[PDB]
């Protein structure tokens, strides 16, 4: 079964930066690409990041650009999210999940909140 | 009108 | 035009009712293949099904046959029969564009249906 597992949220300011972990299992991680998903209080869900099998390609959305670093270490099945330069709407619960076929987000993790406040 | 871009995510 | 998913307004049901969620690709999207994500109270979303242009999909596991998918123009539905009180949920669909320049992702607003 697949499971993958965050971890890293916490209480942040705007300014400051942190480190978010996906342990990944049930699957050969090295195969699959990978992405952060986030949902705001309010709801809404919106796509972060996105790595490629080896790690050979990455993209944003221009909401997070310059900001965050999705990154992974294929030898300890682990996927990334290093966010720096925190907005306080960088507040949500993140979220590592993976495809299936030609569907992005086909397993997703139970996620880890990220709370910027003043 | 465009045509959607898709990737198999397992390779 | 930028990629946009429109979704039909939230609504209440009754228990053994129908209910058909509309999302809308934008105009210039019109033929894109979406996929629908459902969202239970405390819990990640799910994958519920991947629909096509020509109205073909396929469900992920666990997805009750009541649900079911079809296409028209620019809109894409989901279609829940037999309107049951697991079925509360927020429903987003979103599309992907992976294009070598820049790959997008984009979710509709979501539609919560109060049961």
């Amino acid at each position: 079964q697949v499971q993958l597992q965050e971890s890293g949220g916490g209480l942040v300011q705007p300014g400051g930066s942190l480190k978010l972990s996906c342990a990944a299992s049930g699957f050969t991680f090295r195969d699959y690409y990978m992405y952060w998903v986030r949902q705001t209080p309010e709801k809404r869900l919106e796509w972060v990041a996105f790595i490629s099998n080896g790690g050979g390609s990455t993209y944003y959305p221009d909401t997070v650009k310059g900001r965050f670093t999705i990154s992974r270490d294929n030898a300890k099945n682990t996927l990334y999210l290093q966010m720096s330069r925190l907005k306080s709407e960088d507040t949500a619960m993140y979220y590592c999940a993976r495809g299936r076929g030609y569907v992005w987000f086909a397993y997703w993790g139970q996620g880890t909140t990220v709370t910027v406040s003043s | 009108q465009q045509q959607q871009q898709q990737q198999q995510q397992q390779g | 035009m930028q990629l946009v998913l429109t979704q039909s307004s939230s609504a209440s049901f009754s228990l053994g009712a129908s209910a058909k969620l509309t999302c809308t690709l934008s105009s210039q999207h019109s033929t894109y293949t979406i996929e629908w994500y459902q969202q239970q109270p405390l819990k990640p979303p799910k994958y519920v099904m991947e629909l096509k242009k020509d109205g073909s999909h396929s469900t992920g596991d666990g997805i009750p046959d009541r649900f079911s998918g079809s296409s028209s123009g620019a809109d894409r539905y989901l279609s829940i029969s037999n309107i049951q009180p697991e079925d509360e949920a927020i429903y987003i669909c979103g599309v992907g564009d992976t294009i070598k320049e820049q790959f997008v992702y984009v979710f509709g607003g979501g539609t919560k249906v109060t049961v």
